[PDB]
Order: structure tokens, then C-alpha cells, then sequence
């Protein structure tokens, strides 16, 4: 099994405040991983794929970064809409798996 | 007058100067190419070469046998011959008879070989 | 534009089995690499993937539930069904039906698949386990 | 009396063809000039006096020789480096943001077979062909492998000696207004041929060879209209082609090793490919050449119509100067008429084209590299390809387009004057000698 | 008394070898004969009178070279060719809608390298071989990579024709009942071979060359019991064979232009290729062969037996035609026993094979294209190869059988009037005469 | 006649027909085999032709040097070894001779290059 | 009054280049000795008295020619082998249970749908992280530059000697003279159809199973004075240097693509240890205090000093080894460590590593891969020639430093054909004389 | 004495033992090396033999010419050519005059011939 991890769980950030999270996975999953984010109760939408490339139609507030077995998302400046669950999924081989997920807090 | 330099010229003027003709006579694509046109240089020399080793000729430029000349292989007088007409134009006068004649000196010269054997 | 429309039973009894039906429009399943698959989430916990079912049949689920997961697809009328059984307290939660990708390639030497995240989702459809 | 007599050395020779070999001046140039014998600096020419010699370029087969050789250097100079089979992979494309060009996307193998990769690049419209909506393919991937054009080698070409191997000489013909076949009264020998450019033009001779004192007509059969009729001018006319597009390159490992070259975006505006001829200079020539026309045959008006039409391998004007083969539009050229009495240059669009053959091979393919930044070129119009149209009985006037479609005659109007003939320096002839026992 | 004396153009040999080189008389064959040399107009054979020598055709080497340079011709006339290394997929695998064909299917990589594409096929059970049931995989493939044969080039054996070079001449024993070994008679030299068909094929000698006037049987050592035993028949027993499957081919392109030809399907009922002869010719032919063999050894006990077993290329006779390869159980001919005292149409079973190993390489596999409808052909059997197990005391009863083992073997049975010679024209001897100065 | 024709005649009739035996003298896999043949017939060509240039006999068919006969070479009439006799048989009569011989052509050409100093 | 003549088979000789064929004594070898003509087992070393040639091994062809005839060899002889294209993927590696990386990665089966999960043992010289974040992903170094080729397991890079043998028509001349410094007028030269059989032993800073010099050490350089020419010495008695390869390795074999095997490491039996070679020191010591005499006479009253390389690439600052497949890389900077003056347990250890991806001849076209070798493999040679680099870049003062050089490959041979040179022999001469002829 | 085992006596010493001299002069990557070396002996062997055999010269080691010594070639007495230098000093002498002396050679033979033509 691909178990997959994801730091800091939970975190307390600020209006326009720089802030990123990390995907660590249990081996090398070269770079065939992509990020979600989930409003509260709503159906997930994806951001950037391969770790990598933004997604089109999203900000260029968003970024990605890593590869092997140490990934990270990064967000260059905080907008309220950022209200959201943000998620790490693997898809480098069966069976899929995602993130514990990481929310946010807007102080 | 230069390697060829007298093919034109009427043969007693070409015949002083038969000596220059002889001595000229002699990414790997190109290397094949350049090792087979040496082997056919050698070997076209070799085959003329060979024929005026075994008429008697060895190693001489103006040579004469003991085959008398045939009126049907070429009727023209002896001034006509020596005077006016070319080496070039000459030749296609005997393009026929050519191989024939090569037998009659060759044969000759065995023949007269094994008289001289016996009597040496 | 593509869309994802799920569908099924609001209500299970537990101990039972269920069927759970995506409907599709902006692909056919049929275009040499198109999948899809079923996703869960439990009230306030992390997502959870169940199976996924690709253009050619080929299925796969995940390792605690290959015991008691199905996934089948009807393209003849561009619907894709989970079937899941042994219905239990815990599986209350939120499903949701999205679209997956793969890949190959052929090198010569030897044959590579990959595989792609997930693009679209669906509004999911929540399933509640009372008696 | 008269007995027979052997002379040896004997100044005669006999048309027969050989196995030429190369040789040039003093790894990097696909012609190998390397691998090549040097060439002698000082080949001695002999003249010869009172000599005839009937020519036939048309009978010649060291032409023929010649076209093995360039194909052979050709295959030599792509096969050894990378291959370029794996750009198979289906293309998606769309229009440039800033016609001729398409913004293909694909996926791709990085250096690593397990990881891929997703790139982006600008294709030529005739390197690309539609497959189904905005899908495609590259073009020949469904009749031959590709092999990339090599970088590291250039396509100069730089002149050629053809020398002969010894026992043999080449008759080199120095008649002024000599056509291809006749008693050349002006023979010559020599041991090799003069520097000879195999250029890779087609349509219209490039670089090549110029009259003597005025234009000079080749054709083995003039009156039949499906042979070609060469025609050499006596003052060149210089032609310039550019393409505007700056065409930024970019590079990408396909497996271990295998730098593959392509195109990334395009600096300033987007412009087609055309080049430039002097209207009264190009205007004057057809005056001249259509003069000779009428001098020969058909006292009547001579009219020059463009070309038959076909593939662009065939019914176009195409050149290597630039690195980038181009494939112009000559309509602009002959587009006039010619009767008995009788800053401003013009413009011929033009196209680049990647994947070539050169040699309508359909079992190969090649796949040229970009060059970047702006190309400059510059070349010398020396000779054409002319093919009478006679699909109707002649009444008034004749239509002459610029056909061929045959990549030896290309190369016949510079070995109109080279026959390769073999020394017999062994004769007989009659004398009143006899060889003492 | 004497002195010496040296003589040129000596008639007078050596026995030696030398690289011989092929003029196959007057592209389109797998022996390359459009790139031989032009054969000669006629044989040039001079008629070698009051000489007699001894000849052996198990020790010149000349054979060697026929082997290897069949076996050089035959690898390259598979290299320009299409490979096959991408077809080693897996394959599933099913009976036949309509034993010994499987239909099996699998995927394959289309034109474009990025799609898959899903196939149907039928393969011979022979060629195909299991995993562990429904899951099959190509034979061969776990061994080299498969190639396939050109479809418009074929393996008929198109007669060439050896030479030797300048300075070397081959002897050419012309005894009628001649056996090999030893003296020959009637011996005449020329500069190349007559047309020798190099007819692959095993224990069974087929278009050979006919004995003069009687049986003829040959072997280096006749009392060797483990050794071969080669056989000449003065009559020609023809064999009929066909492959009564209507076969319809279709193809697939793996690469660019890379096309591969597979059976699509069939059409009727399957029905295993036979091969027939006339019962009374086998019967008769054969019972002639017992009785020169017993002639040179043993006296009654005739008995031939089915083959010895085991590997399919070496029990089964190994034969070709119109392209596919067959491989029959020969059994029905060599079943029989005969003392000193002594419908109508002999059928062969026989099972079709694509995936060959011609020359017994590991190294290297070919794949005969399926040529499609039905297939019939014709032969005459001129030659058999026999070998015997006799090990054990031969007092009452022993037998011979099939075979050979190797490919040398069946040239030698047409190179058995062959000796190859090298020419020293340099001879001494002692004579009264004298130098002068 | 033709080549090799008198292979098998008597001894003497075989000498008078030894110029046409003089003159008879002389894809890719086919290429460089044909090449190798081709060179193989001149270098055979040119060794025998080597030894007679060396010694004296240039270009002649039948020659003689200063050499005496030894009777350990071989002791037949003159009447049988070129009546009675075929060039195989003698050939390999004097098979072990044959080099031996040729040292003693080489040992008595030397004697006339000594001699042929003085004289000039 | 004088009349000219000429003269055949007249002795005199030429400089010039010429083709060189192969000839050794007697299949399964790189060289592929067994395809070529045998060696003639009656060498005509004919001495010649009297005559004084002129010898410049700095400017031969055959030294040129040899390098590129070994390079075309061993080009040639891979050609057949199986390539290891495949193996460019990622691999996941762990520590193995220090210069060692048990790697794990997804190999293509006989079946190209089907993939095998393998377990291989790598050196780190072979192995480059392709991600610096995280030392788990790694790929196979030279992979991004060409294509690997594995060697054929049943050829061997034994040096067996070959004999370099010009056509007919042209001599060798080889210098018989005791202490040849390479160029000047040999006083013993001698005529010999060919060289002696040459071993084409692959080796860098140091000359391994070579030649070795009469009574007196040679230092041979074709400017001694100048910096960038490479100094060559060569010993009077052989220095005897034996290493080992302690790690038991054992060899496994999977079959990738359609029946091409593949070699590669298994698992170590016992103990890992680092590669070493064993030198005498007593020997050692005595060997650089007469070379450094020796090489003192070009200097005058100044000292000696050894430094360990320049620095740079590991293909050209360690010694390089052939021993039965592998491919040694020895640190020498325990030899070429002292001082020297005017005036003036027993073992030194040369810690070394084994890399199987390399070139050995400076190319990034072709990569080679050495296969394993299975159980503990033992190497013995003898040193005979060491290539020295005059390091300064300032007034020689009272000391100046050398260094082990090299970097060209045909430094390594000329240490071995010094004593030949190739000429074109002209039977043709014409001379005077009181005789006319006849008419 | 051995192949080239003359080279360092004197003039007349190393005439002495020519014959010896000219007596001497005859996987895939080996194949074709020695096929392009060993045609190589055969061309370089030709080369020198042509120029002998047009001399008049063919099978003669020792061969007179008759084309008088010009003093230009070389002003010293014959004494020190033929008993105090050797040959390799010798060519490096008349290095530049070799050329010119074949062609006079070549001239003077072809003249020879010719009159002899006549004469007969
Ligand atoms: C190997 O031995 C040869 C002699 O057989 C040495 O040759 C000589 O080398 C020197 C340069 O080192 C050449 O130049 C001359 O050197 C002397 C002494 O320094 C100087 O007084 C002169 O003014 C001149 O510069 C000299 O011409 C040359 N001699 C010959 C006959 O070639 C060679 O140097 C030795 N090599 C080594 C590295 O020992
Ligand atoms: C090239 O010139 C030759 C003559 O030098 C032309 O050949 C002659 O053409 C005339 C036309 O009236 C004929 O009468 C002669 O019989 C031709 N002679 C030969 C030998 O063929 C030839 O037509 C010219 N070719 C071109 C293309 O201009
Ligand atoms: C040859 O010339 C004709 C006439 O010019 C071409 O036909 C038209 O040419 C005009 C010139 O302005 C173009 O604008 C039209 O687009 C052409 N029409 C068509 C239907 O082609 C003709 O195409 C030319 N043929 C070739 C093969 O170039
Ligand atoms: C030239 O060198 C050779 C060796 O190459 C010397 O010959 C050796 O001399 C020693 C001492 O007399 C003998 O023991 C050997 O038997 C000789 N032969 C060999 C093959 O070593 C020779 O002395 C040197 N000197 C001269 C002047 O030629
Ligand atoms: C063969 O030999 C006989 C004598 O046995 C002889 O008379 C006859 O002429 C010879 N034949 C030829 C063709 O020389």
C-alpha cells in the first residue's frame, strides 16, 4: 500500500500572508501527484497536477513544488476565498490514495 | 607534350613518345570505393602488361615478331599508315581481328621458343 | 462542457447492499484512455478512494474494500455503477463520482502505462446508515 | 613484306565506364570531406591537338555513379547519430496566437523511460496532417521512420573533385557553345574533375556552372515534350531568400542521449518565407532564353506557363541554403510570353518543410533541426529545368514549364562536359621488321 | 649430363583452397542474385584427357563456403527487412470458431505511438506455446527477436552458379556411377559451376540432380554406423503436397511503415497440409535403393524406420514452397522390410510452421509471411539421407533411418562432382641446355 | 587448343601450348568476397611471376640457368621424362625438390650477377 | 667520361606512414585475436651494422594508428552485445543491509506488457540522485548522455599480445640501443619484419605487464623543460602490485526484451569492504629515490617532490585497472607522497572503488557497462612506467613538483612502441659508373 | 645474409646481395586492415616494377643505361661513391635530380627502341 502523509494537519495563517504545506509519501512516487481543494461541504475541485503545473482558469496565486517523495504546495499571498480543505493525492500506481488533509484558519 | 599529349598527332610523331604514356599508367564509403578502383587500376595494368610478357616483349616499348602481316585485316599502304592516319583512327581500323592477332604472336612466340630450346 | 451526475439512495438499512450511478456527457469512456472512479468522504474527515473502473474494463479497488466493492460500467448508455455490500454504521458518508485518465506508450523495449489525477467531480450524493 | 609489331604505351582509349572515387580540398560536413582523398593543388590538365571526341552527357554513366555516391554519403551522415522514430506520438495543435505554423502540444518520454513529459512546439502546416477535433499527426510516421538531422554536420556543399583510378582518364570538352552531345573539336584530358557543388536544388540550377559567351540549350531530344530541356544562361541571376521569423530553438532528451531540437516561440511578428529577383535582370534572361528557344525551333512566340502542378516535392522550386530546406513558389517566375519582336525585384512566397526526403525515397525520411535566430542566402541562378509542354499538336505557340521531376538531370548541366574512358596502351600495326632467333 | 630448366604455363595443380565467389545466372531472391555477377554465356568446360586423380567431397572446404555464404545471404536479405520485436505481447488464446490452430488475440501499438490497438489472429499451435491456461506466448521470444520475411521477395532456390578466381580452377569428375572417394575418370575443368539450386531441406533431397545411369549411394565411411549415408535416385519420384485452408491474410502496421501480415481468417473447414506420391513409384524406387544397399554391406534385413524422435526440425522433413514452410511426418515412406526375394497414392501428415530457426542459430528466428488462399505445389525427390543405429551385432538384422543433423550434408550431395585445385604454372625439369653470357 | 587442354598429353607435346595457360592466367557480402578474389588472382600472379623476373627468365616461357643436375633429384632417361611422362606425376616426383631446386636456380643466378660485375 | 646505371633491390628505407594488420599466437576475446593472421615463429630481427637512424616515437604514425584500431576493437566487439537502453528508469534505493546502493526498480520482462520488479546492488559512482530533495529517487549515471551497451559476459579484456606487422614492401626498425631516450641516432638499430607482440593493456598513471628497461632508467619526453608534455619513466626491474575485490558478490541473471540476458549484483556474501591494492613500500621507496636521481640530471642541483594528481574528473585522477572485468580506481595519493634531496608492515594500501559505468576513452557518445564478476576476484601485476606532468608555474627556484599525469590515452602506448618506426623501403637506385650499353 | 642485412656497408659491399632484396619484397576490423594492406605491397611492388620494365631494364638487377652523368647531380669521384659512402646517404644526394634522371632515362630507351625499330 502507497500510504501518504500530509504536514501541518491543521494551521492558524493571515489575510494576504504568504503560507505552503507539504505531501510527504512512504517511497518514491516520482511526480505523478496533484493537489484538490474542498470548500466546506462541496465537491472538491483541482488546482495543480504532476506537482507542478496550475491548473487553468485558477490564480497564479497557487504553486507547486517537489518531487520523489517531497512535495509542496505553496500560496504567494491569501485571499478570503482561500476558506478551504486542501488535499494530496498520489497517482503513480493502484491502488489511489489521498492526503490527511490540511486545513486553514484565517486569523 | 605531357601524359596523352599526342593522341592526335600522326603515329610516327606519337610513336617518340610512347614512354610518358606508361609511366602515368599508374564515413567509409569513400575508403571502399577508392579500394577497389586501385585493385582495377593494378589489375588493368596487369592485363595488358601480361600479354606483352608472353610475346617476347618484355620490358620494350617498340617490339617486333616473327607473324607476317595479313593483307584482310588491313589493306592501306605502309605511308598511309605511319604518315597520315592517327592512333586513335587506327584503332577502329582494327577493332575486329584484334583478338585474333594476339593468338597468332603468342602461339608463334611459344613455338619459336621451343627451336631455340633445342638448339641452345 | 463535461459534467458528472451522480445518483442513488439517501437511506440504507445496515447489513445491506447497495447501488450507487454517475451519469456522463463530455466523454464516452470509449476514447482509448478515459476512466472513472468513486471517491468517499465522512462528515469532517479526509477523502477516501473506493475503485475505478478504465475504458477497458479494467477494474481496481482499494485494499481494505476489495472485499466488498464492485464497479461496472453500461456504455451502451453512458452510465457507470458501484455496487457495495455488507453496509455498516462507519460507511456513512459523502460519495462523490469522478473522472480519471490514463496513459501508454511504447518505447520499443517495452510497453508504459501512467496514471492521471482526477479533473472533474461530481456534487456527491450522501448516504446515511440508520435502522 | 610486312610483318606485324607490338607498340606499348600507345596513345588510344575506348569508352567504358569505371568506378570513380572522390577527392576534394583540405566529421562535420555530410559530404565527408574528411574521409575523402585530399585533392592534388596542381591538377595537370593536358591539352590535345587534332583530336575529335564524341560526347554523349546524356549516355554517360558516371551521372549515374555520381547520384549513388550523394545518396550513399547521405544515408552515412544520418545513420550514425539519433534516430528520431519515438515522435510518433499523436499531436494536439492549435493556431498561433501572434496560417503556416501550429502551436502542437504532446507527450513525451524525459530521459527516464518511467517518467514522461509534456512539451509544446510550433510545426509547419505541411508537417502536420490531420488524423480525425483538434487532433493530428506527424507527417510521414505512416510510411517511414524518421531520423533527425544531425546538428553537428552541415549541409554546405562544398565542391567535389571526381578523380578516376589510374589506367583510366576523363575527357574534359572546352568548345565554347558545346551542347550536351557533338564532335568536341576542343578536347582535353585530366586526371580529376574540376570543383563540383552537388547542389540539392531542384526547379532551377543553383551555384552551378556559366556560359561562355552566350546561353546554350541541352536536350537529347528537343522536339520530344517529355525530355527535359536544360538551359545554362550566360549571366547569372542572384536571388535572395530569408525567412523574418526569429524561431527561438529549444532542446528535449527522448530517452538516453538523444538531444532532440525543436522550435519554441517565435520572437516579433510571424512572417511567410519568400525570396527576391531583379525583375529587369530575370525579365531580360527569359528574353534571351526564349530567343534561343525560337533560333532552335518553333519560329513563332514562345510562352513560359507555371509549372504542371503536383506535390510540392516536385512542382516547386526547393533549396538548402540556411540549414532549413525551403520549398518556394516559382508561378511568379514564368508568367510571360515571348513573341517574335519581342526595391523592384519580385516577390515568390515560400515554405519551410522539416520532414524531406530530397529524393522521392518513400522508405526514408528526415526530419530537418531549426535554426535559430534570422537566416541570410544568397545564390546564383545559372541554369533551368525546362520541360516543353506537348499534349496538344503545336500550331502557333509552344507552352515551356519548369518540370523535371528527376534528380540526375539536375546534375547533368555540370557533368555535360566529363565522358570517362579507359587507356589502351597496347596496339599493333604493320612495319618491315623481323625479330632475329 | 644435364642441366635445369624452367617452364611458365604450366599445367600442373595443387590441392588447395580458396574464397570462392558467386555468378548467379543472369532483388527479388533471398540468394541476391541480381547483385552476383553476370554468369558466364555458356559453360566454358574443357575436356581433361588421359588424366586421372583422386577426388573427395567430405574434405573440401569448398562446401563450407556454400553453407556459410547461404547462411550470410539469408541474414541479409532479413535486415532491410521489417522486424518484428514489439509483437512479443502476451496472447489470449481460444479454439477455432470453424487442433492444431489457436485463435488467439492480443494488443499491438498502431501506427501512431501512443495508441493501442486489440487484434485478432491464428497462429499455429506449434508456434505458440502456454504460460502456465488462457495465456500464451510467441515461441522464439523468450530466445531472440522475430523478423519478418520481405512478402515480395521469395525463397525459391534459384539456381547460382560458383567461381574461382584467376589462378585457381575447380575439377569436375564426370564418371557415371561415380561414389565419391577415390579415383575418378573422364575428369573436365571449368571456371565456374553449373546451376547448383540450394534447395534447403531435410532427410529428403528435392529438384537435385539425378543419378547418371544407376542408383548411386555415397558416404565417407559405408561401414560407420553413425554417420550419414547419402543416397542418389536415377529416377525422379515426385511428391504433390498442398495446404487445402483457404487462407486470407490481413495486416497491421506496428511502426512507420512498418507493415505485419498475420492469418486474418479461414474460410471453409480446416484440414492439416499432406503430401502425396504414388505408392507404386515409393515402392518400387525404394526397393531399388535396398538392393545397392545391401551391395555394399550386410545381405537382406532391409528395414527402415520412422525417424529417431525428438526435436520437430530434425524428426519431420523439412520443406518449402510459394513461401510457407512445412514439416510432415514422414513415417508412411520409411516403414518397410525386404529380404533378397523382393487408392495407390502414399499421404504424408503434415504440420504448418512460421516461426523457423533455417540454419539451426539461436540467435536469430524468422517469420515466413501467411501467404493467402490455397497453396499447392510439386517436387521431385532425387535424394535421400539415411543414417543407421547398428551398434549392436548386425549378425541377423539391423536398420537405417532419417536424418542427418545438419544442413552441410545437403549441398554435399550436389557438390559431389566438385573439387576446387590451385594452379602453380611454375615447373622445373632437367634439359641439355646452356646460359650464354 | 584450350585451357588446361594438354594437361594430361605426353611431357613434350604439353611444352609447345603453354602460352594459352599463360594467357588464361589471369551485395555486400559479394562485394568485399569479390574484392578478396580479385586481389588473390594477382598476388598469385605476380609470386610466380616474381621468381622467374628474379631469375633471368623474365616474361620467357622456357628458360635455362647454370645449374647442374643432381641425381638425388631424380634419375629417368631423357627419352621418358618427356615422352613417357605427365606433368602431375612429375610434379609430385619432385614435389620436396621443388624448393630445394628453386634455391639452386637462386644459387647459380647469383653466380651469373657476380660474374656479369666484371664484365662490364 | 661516366655513364648512369641503375640498380634493383638496392637497400635503403623512407619515412612514411602505412596501413599496420593484426598478427598474434593461438573466439572469446575483446581484441578478437582468433580472426586474424598467426605470428611467424622466426622473427628476422637482422641486425644491421654501421647504419645510424633517426627515431622520433613523439611523431610516428603506428602509435596513432594503434588507438585508433583498439578503439575500433572495442567498438566492434560490443556491437553484437545486448544493450542496457531499458535501465534508464527511476530507481528507489536504500542503504545497503556505505559505497554501496541496494536499489529497486521496474524492469521490462520477456513479455513487453508484463514488468518485473528487481533487486540490484549498485556503487554510488554509478548512481546520481535525479531529485537533490530526496536521496530515494536515483538514476544510473551517463544516462542522459548516451545509450549503455553491457559487455558480453563470455569475452574477456584480458591484454593478450598482438603483433603490429606492415605489408610487404615496408620494414620496421627497431632501436636495439640500451637506453634509447625515444629520439636521436639510434647506434644499434636492427631489421625486424615486425614489431614484438604488443599487450594493449588499458591503464592511467601507471604502466601495467609493460616493458621494462635494460640497466639504467629511461625518462623519455619530447620537451622536458615544458609543462603541458607528458613525462614518461620506465623502470629497470618490475614493482610487483597485487589488489582484491573482498565483497563476495554473487550474480544474477534476468532476461530483459526478446531472450537478452541481463548481469547484474545480487546479494554480498559476509563482510563489505572497500577495494584495495598492496605495494611494497621497501620496494616503492628504493624505485622513487632512483627515479628521482635519475630525473635530477635534467634539473641540476634541485630536489624532487611527488604531489597526488591535479585534481578533476575520476577517469583521469586515479589509476585504472582491466582485472578479469572489472574496473579498479585506485587512489595513488599514497604513493606519489615524499620529498627527495641530493643526498637522499612494509606495505602501502591504496584505498580504491569500482565503477562499471565508463568510457575509458574520454567519449560521450558510447557508454560501457562491465558486468559483474562473481566470487572474490584477486589481481596481480607489475609496474613498469609511470606518467609523470611537470607541475610549475613559477621560477624553478630549488625544488620543483611532479604529479601523475596523463589524460591521453596514446601516451600509454608510445611507452611501448618507442623502439619501433615505420619506413618505406626503395629498391630503386641509380648510381654512376665507367660502362655503356650495347646497341 | 639476411633481408636488408646490407644496408649499412659500403656501395659495393651492399650490391653484392640484392637479390635477396627484391626476392623479399612479397573480427571484421582485421579482415578489411589487411586487405587494404596487402594490395597496398602489390600497388607499392608495381610501382617500382613498371619503371624498371620500361627502362629496358625488366629482370635485371644490374642494368646499364646510356645516359651520360651530368656533373650538376653530383661532382664527386667515383671512388668515394663506390667505396667510401653507402646508399642511405647516397639517395638523400640526389634526392632532387631523381625525378629529372628517370626521364632521361625513360627518353634515352624510347630513342634506343625507335632506332633499333628502323634499323631492323
Ligand atoms: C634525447 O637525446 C637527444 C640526443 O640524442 C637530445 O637532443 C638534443 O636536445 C636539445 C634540447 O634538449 C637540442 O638543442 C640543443 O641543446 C643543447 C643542450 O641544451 C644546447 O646547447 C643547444 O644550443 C641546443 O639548444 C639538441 O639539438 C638535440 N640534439 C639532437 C642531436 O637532436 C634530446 O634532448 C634528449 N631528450 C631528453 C628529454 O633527454
Ligand atoms: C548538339 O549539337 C549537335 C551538332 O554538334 C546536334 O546534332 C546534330 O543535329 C542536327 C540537327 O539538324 C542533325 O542534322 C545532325 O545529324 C545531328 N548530329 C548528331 C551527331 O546527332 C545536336 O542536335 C545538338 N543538340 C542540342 C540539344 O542542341
Ligand atoms: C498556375 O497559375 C494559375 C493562374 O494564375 C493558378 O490559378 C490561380 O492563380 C491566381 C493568381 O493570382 C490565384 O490567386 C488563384 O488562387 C489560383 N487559382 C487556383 C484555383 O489555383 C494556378 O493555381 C497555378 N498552378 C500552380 C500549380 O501553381
Ligand atoms: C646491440 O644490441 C644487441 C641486443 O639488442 C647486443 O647483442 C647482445 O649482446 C650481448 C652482450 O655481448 C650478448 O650477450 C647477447 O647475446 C647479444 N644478443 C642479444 C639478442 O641480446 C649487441 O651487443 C649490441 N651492440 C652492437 C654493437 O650491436
Ligand atoms: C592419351 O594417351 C595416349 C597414349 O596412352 C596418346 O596416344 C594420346 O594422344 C593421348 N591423348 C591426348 C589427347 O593427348
Amino acid at each position: 500500500d502507497i500510504q501518504m502523509t500530509q504536514s501541518p494537519p491543521s494551521l492558524s495563517a493571515s489575510i494576504g500572508d504568504r503560507v505552503t504545506i507539504t505531501c510527504r509519501a512512504s517511497q518514491g512516487i516520482s511526480n505523478y501527484l496533484a493537489w484538490y481543494q474542498q470548500k466546506p461541504g462541496k465537491a472538491p475541485k483541482r488546482l495543480v497536477y504532476d506537482a507542478s503545473t496550475l491548473q487553468g482558469g485558477v490564480p497564479s496565486r497557487f504553486s507547486g513544488s517537489g518531487s520523489g517523495t517531497y512535495f509542496s504546495l505553496t500560496i504567494s499571498s491569501l485571499q478570503p476565498e482561500d476558506f478551504a480543505t486542501y488535499y494530496c493525492l498520489q497517482h503513480n500506481s493502484h491502488p489511489l490514495t489521498f492526503g490527511g488533509g490540511t486545513k486553514v484558519d484565517i486569523k | 607534350l605531357g601524359f596523352l599529349g599526342a593522341a592526335g598527332s600522326t603515329m610516327g610523331a606519337a610513336s617518340i613518345t610512347l614512354t610518358v604514356q606508361a609511366r602515368n599508367l599508374l564515413l567509409t564509403h569513400w575508403g571502399i570505393k577508392q579500394l577497389q578502383a586501385r585493385v582495377l587500376a593494378v589489375e588493368h595494368y596487369l592485363r595488358d602488361q601480361q600479354l606483352l610478357g608472353i610475346w617476347g616483349c618484355s620490358g620494350k616499348l617498340i617490339c617486333c615478331t616473327n607473324v607476317p602481316w595479313n593483307s584482310s585485316w588491313s589493306n592501306k599502304s605502309l605511308d598511309e599508315i605511319w604518315n597520315n592516319m592517327t592512333w586513335l583512327q587506327w584503332d577502329k581500323e582494327i577493332n575486329n581481328y584484334t583478338q585474333l592477332i594476339y593468338r597468332l604472336i603468342e602461339e608463334s612466340q611459344n613455338q619459336q621458343e621451343k627451336n631455340e630450346k633445342e638448339l641452345l | 462542457q463535461v459534467t458528472l451526475k451522480e445518483s442513488g439512495p439517501a437511506l440504507v438499512k445496515p447489513t445491506q447492499t447497495l447501488t450507487l450511478t454517475c451519469t456522463f456527457s463530455g466523454f464516452s469512456l470509449s476514447t482509448s484512455g478515459m476512466a472513472v472512479g468513486w471517491i468517499r468522504q465522512p462528515p469532517g474527515k479526509a477523502l477516501e478512494w473506493l475503485a475505478n473502473i478504465y475504458w477497458d474494463g479494467d477494474t481496481y479497488y482499494s485494499t481494505s474494500l476489495k472485499s466488498r466493492l464492485t464497479i461496472s460500467k453500461d456504455t451502451s448508455k453512458n452510465q457507470v455503477a458501484l455496487k457495495m455490500t455488507n453496509m455498516d454504521p462507519v460507511d456513512t458518508a459523502t460519495y462523490f463520482c469522478a473522472r480519471g485518465e490514463e496513459s501508454f506508450y511504447e518505447d520499443d523495449y517495452g510497453q508504459m502505462e501512467w496514471l492521471h489525477s482526477f479533473d472533474a467531480w461530481g456534487q456527491g450524493l450522501r448516504v446515511t446508515v440508520s435502522s | 613484306n610486312l610483318w606485324v609489331t607490338v607498340y606499348y604505351g600507345v596513345p588510344v582509349w575506348r569508352d567504358a565506364d569505371t568506378t570513380l572515387f572522390c577527392a576534394s580540398d583540405a566529421k562535420h560536413n555530410v559530404w565527408a570531406t574528411h574521409a575523402c582523398v585530399p585533392t592534388d593543388p596542381n591538377p595537370q590538365e593536358i591539352h590535345l591537338d587534332n583530336v575529335t571526341e564524341k560526347f554523349n552527357m546524356w549516355k554517360n554513366n558516371m551521372v549515374e555513379q555520381m547520384h549513388e555516391d550523394i545518396i550513399s554519403l547521405w544515408d552515412q551522415s544520418l545513420k550514425p547519430c539519433v534516430k528520431l522514430t519515438p515522435l510518433c506520438v499523436t499531436l494536439h495543435c492549435t493556431n498561433v496566437t501572434s496560417e503556416g505554423l501550429k502551436n502542437c502540444s504532446f507527450n513525451m518520454t524525459t530521459e527516464l523511460r518511467d517518467k514522461r513529459q509534456k512539451v509544446y512546439s510550433l510545426f509547419y502546416r505541411l508537417d502536420i496532417v490531420p488524423i480525425n477535433g483538434s487532433e493530428y499527426r506527424l507527417i510521414n510516421c505512416n510510411t517511414s521512420a524518421i531520423t533527425q538531422a544531425c546538428p553537428k554536420v552541415s549541409f554546405e556543399p562544398i565542391p567535389i573533385h571526381y578523380c578516376t583510378p589510374a589506367g583510366f582518364a576523363i575527357l574534359k570538352c572546352k568548345d565554347e557553345g558545346f551542347n550536351g552531345t557533338g564532335l568536341c573539336k576542343n578536347v582535353s584530358t585530366v586526371q580529376c574533375t574540376h570543383g563540383i557543388k552537388p547542389v540539392v536544388s531542384t526547379q532551377l540550377l543553383l551555384n552551378g556552372s556559366l556560359a561562355e559567351k552566350n546561353i546554350i540549350i541541352r536536350s537529347e531530344n528537343i522536339t520530344n515534350n517529355a525530355k527535359i530541356i536544360i538551359v545554362q544562361l550566360v549571366q547569372p541571376v542572384t536571388i535572395k531568400c530569408i525567412r523574418p521569423n526569429n524561431n527561438t530553438v529549444k532542446s528535449i532528451r527522448i530517452g538516453p542521449g538523444q538531444a532532440f531540437y525543436y522550435t519554441g516561440d517565435i520572437i516579433g511578428d510571424i512572417r511567410q518565407a519568400h525570396c527576391n529577383v531583379t525583375r529587369s535582370r530575370w525579365n531580360k534572361t527569359l528574353q534571351e532564353v526564349a530567343e534561343k528557344l525560337r533560333t532552335y525551333f518553333g519560329n513563332k512566340t514562345i510562352i513560359f506557363a507555371n509549372s504542371s502542378g503536383g506535390d510540392l516535392e516536385i512542382t516547386t522550386h526547393s533549396f538548402n541554403c540556411g540549414g532549413e530546406f525551403f520549398y518556394c513558389n516559382t508561378s511568379g517566375l514564368f508568367n510571360s510570353t515571348w513573341y517574335v519582336n519581342s526595391n523592384d525585384t519580385i516577390t515568390l512566397p515560400c515554405r519551410i518543410k522539416q520532414i524531406i526526403n530530397m529524393w522521392q525515397r518513400a522508405g526514408q525520411a528526415m526530419y530537418a533541426p531549426p535554426i535559430p535566430g534570422v537566416i541570410k542566402c544568397e545564390s546564383n541562378i545559372t541554369g533551368l529545368l525546362l520541360t516543353r509542354d506537348g499534349g496538344k499538336d503545336n500550331n502557333v505557340n509552344e507552352t515551356f514549364r519548369p518540370g523535371g521531376s528527376d534528380m540526375r538531370d539536375n546534375w547533368r548541366s555540370e557533368l555535360y562536359k566529363y565522358k570517362v574512358v579507359e587507356i589502351e596502351p597496347l596496339g599493333v600495326a604493320p612495319t618491315r621488321c623481323k625479330r632475329r632467333v
